[PDB]
């Protein structure tokens, strides 16, 4: 488990790339580790500054029919997009929102 | 600086009369908006009392070409050419305030002393441009194009429910309405 | 400067006449004040000598649409234009200063040379907009739309104790 | 620049006319001023040739509402408006330097060319704003209001002791 | 700031009347975007009325003097010298909007009183301007310089296609989403 | 900014004519100086000429309402209310330069039209500024009142030896050396 | 700002006519760069329609007394000063535009009224003003000076080619290819 | 920018007419530049074509008085008044451009409306400040004061030879070798 992942420099996930995608790390004196049997579970609280606001900043007729739950959704992919490059988001096999 | 946070918040306020130097800005926050994010809305405000036809046409294109969608909203009043900018939005995303006026007419030119083929040459110039305006306000709106003929032959003035008839905007705005709220 | 602190505290100052610079300002900073925080009051400070119709109009509704209550005070003067400004905050949060007056009248313009049928047209638009402004100071006010046309014929100053018999003022403020 | 500083401190200085600008500006320093801090004095400097009485008014009621006591001290000169504002700031604490002078005349104004009524309309409310001047100078004062009525029907100019006699200050510093 | 930002990718506004102090500093930005990288293209806007002529010729220089190639866009009129200018781009990178619209007439002129030979000195030069004018014209379009000399007497407005037909624009635009 | 530098020392500088402007600047500038130290020693520079009789009066009683020693120090000229401002320095400290000239006489005024009682309360304003002035100059100077009298009554042009000779200032400085 | 980019380039633009102001300017930019550095070479961009005579002159003497070599260029048209400053260039180290032009012709100058003597000293004065003019023009050119007197009775206008066989300049730069 | 380095580097840059402002920024950068450093000289380069005589004198007296040398240059031109600041400078530092021209004459003065009496001061005025002028020429030159005054007269323009056999500047400058 990787823990408040947006807290950390958005480096350290480079190295998690031959763990998603070959499942395996090496270490500073050449032995490889299998991560092949294992679970990888990051958490994160991107894109949700927006939950506790009611409407937009402009003018507006009808008011955003969409519930609270697609918003969250469309503002995480959006900022997990910004914040991880797209080969690192490749490899991630689920991307769970919570409500 | 209130304009500021507008322009974060993907708002473009053209408040001032059309001509070369505010339809350079207005084209260039345009390309910069879409460049930020090719998918989010732009808000276009228009509190102008008309102005050059050049400009205008500029204004036009540049909002047609852009991938987002554009949502006009009119406050005040959108004299001359305004009015083609506020029916030029999004289809289904253009609104006026309640007590806002939309104005309408033929343009009006005056040139300088010549020979007479270069009056002859101005004057075909100008029933062009008068025919290509004619061709905006139609494809923009539910009346047909001899309606508009006949209507800007002078200055037409219509409110905002007037417009909504008539086909100018989409929606009008009568107070803040929260979200969905719903978990 | 004074006028950045008072804008922290939900204040808008309006102290120039109404005109489409001045209408897109305070536009921006209410939908700024109400993007900030959507629960507490903006207070919009009114001393200005009337202005033009159609700024006027969507001040008015920018002022409406808002979700917070507005608080209009008049201060020094409120003449015409902004007379209706300051009868167009919440119920029961328009305040005047003692020494403060409120001039109201039918609207003033001025047309170019045309021909007839362009005159007739902007006679109608005027006319137009007379009855708008008499709705708009009805609707505002407790006093009848009869007695509003027949007051608004001619200049009408108001004091402070005259503007709150007449309705546009909900109470008189003195001392802290 | 020194004015930021003496604003600092806790001093306005009103050495520029009277108009709609100034006023704003004074009010907005007065409000900021009470807000910071509530029971310090605050003094004003008066160096003005007179000006609007719209503006006049607004500075007297923003003067007489805020709790510190106003210390109004006049150095140059203080004419017509600019002697209200002088007389009205709290009482023992108004002063004037050695040789400055305090003139006091009726409101003078134009309107612009209109039928007869118009003109009554206008000659009653320049009446009344007269009536209203000669209150507020005789309420701040010790001299009675039918002195003063025969008084400002022309310029009268005061000098220091003067004014100290009439009552419109309370005593005249050399150095401070 | 949108015009620094469009600045930063290669983006120049010609927006203003065609002046030396706007020339100054359009040849100035073209020389520090050939700095920065000689061999990505310069986009150059052009929204403007015309102008002098001694500018037209100083930044149509100034564009063909500089190695990478030179993008131009009509987008609001280019009348006159902008028609030249909006003509001088790199071949098959010449773009209008879709309303836009181009005049080209020949040059107008205007001296001071003096002798007669002073006079005739001045005529020839703007003969010589309207020449050269002519030539600049003939060489980046498909049209013989003969219908050049018969067509420039006199205001000639072209829209986008007729432009396009003309020879001084290789394409026009309509939607991104088009492409 | 050298006008920064200057002011940051001790020295207010005044070149430019006296209007309601420049008394007030001047008067916060006083002021702000007096509230940094009020021991130190104020510097004042004229090299104007003259301007408005009210803004003479109150730059002349913000000078002698403050503690700091006022220092004044005439340059090109100082004409009119100039002068006065020159004379109004603390004793023993007023100085020119070698080749500046110093320019007295009488106020000169222009009201507007009127009625006869206005202008008779006009006159007699303008009578007691000329009083007024009158008493300035003859209290700063060693002249006596009546000479005063006599040569304010056209324009009087005086030297730096005639000024220092007159009584208006203390000193004549050459040079550093 | 580009002007800043390619100051620090060494790199000097004249865009505007040459007046009190614009001479000050070029003379300080170009003491400052020759503090800088002073053995690489300053580039001057000419686009100036004119000027006065004596900001001429000293721009003129500014250039020649610089150490390092001055380089110019006239991009759209050098007229009657401009030309002489683009003359007055480190020899084969003057350039124009393939579609430029130099403009070359005797002096203008107006007087106001005046008596006849101080008219006489004007006219003494404006023909001295001459000669210098065509003693530059001789000096930076391979003409003889008779011809340049000749040629400068009227205002003459040379192309690129022209200027080049005229010896005012010494290339024309077409692509950088 | 150039101008602050120039300063930075113990240069006051003067190249506009001379009033009071002028004088008053050029005496405050003296003064500044005095105050930083005591011993090192000032530079002051002039291009201006005349001014007032009291901003003359002011200025004058300033850079008589600052106990650094003072080094003039001229250039492009300078003209009446400033003539007097480009001879006042200390001796063997004052130099001009070889292609410069200097201007000297007498004072040009103008009178409003004006009783007899009032004129009469005005021209004693006038006479004295001429002769003071000519008094200022004779000080610092190499030329006898009945020369100066028979030269004055009308419009006299020496160039930079002329102006080095005349006595108002030591050496003339050719160039950086």
């Amino acid at each position: 488990l990787f823990d408040a992942v947006e807290k950390a420099h958005p480096d350290i996930f480079n190295s998690l790339l031959q763990i998603l995608e070959d499942g395996r790390l090496t270490d500073s004196q050449g032995r490889v580790v299998d991560f092949k049997n294992t679970v990888i579970i990051m958490t994160t609280n991107l894109g949700t500054r927006d939950i506790s606001k009611g409407f937009n900043l402009g003018f507006a007729a009808q008011g955003d029919t969409k519930s609270n739950y697609e918003r969250m959704k469309n503002k995480v992919s959006d900022e997990l997009k910004q914040h991880f490059r797209p080969e690192f988001l490749n490899r991630v096999d689920d991307v769970v929102v919570f409500p | 600086d209130p304009y500021a946070k507008l322009f974060e918040e993907r708002v473009i306020f053209l408040g001032v009369q059309i001509d070369d130097a505010s339809a350079n800005d207005v084209m260039a926050q345009l390309l910069c908006l879409e460049s930020m994010d090719p998918d989010r809305d732009i808000s276009v405000y228009i509190n102008s009392p008309g102005g050059s036809f050049t400009a205008l046409t500029a204004i036009y294109d540049t909002m047609q070409y852009v991938k987002p969608d554009v949502q006009t909203v009119c406050m005040g009043q959108a004299a001359a050419a305004a009015a083609v900018l506020l029916a030029a939005g999004t289809p289904g995303k253009r609104m006026a305030l309640p007590n806002a006026r939309v104005l309408i007419h033929q343009p009006y030119s005056e040139t300088g002393r010549g020979q007479v083929s270069d009056l002859e040459i101005a004057a075909n110039e100008i029933l062009r441009m008068r025919s290509q305006l004619e061709d905006m306000l139609a494809k923009h709106s539910t009346t047909p194009v001899e309606k508009i003929r006949e209507d800007i032959e002078r200055d037409k003035i219509l409110t905002a429910e007037d417009a909504l008839s008539y086909g100018l905007i989409d929606q009008v705005i009568s107070t803040r309405k929260m979200d969905n709220s719903s978990l």
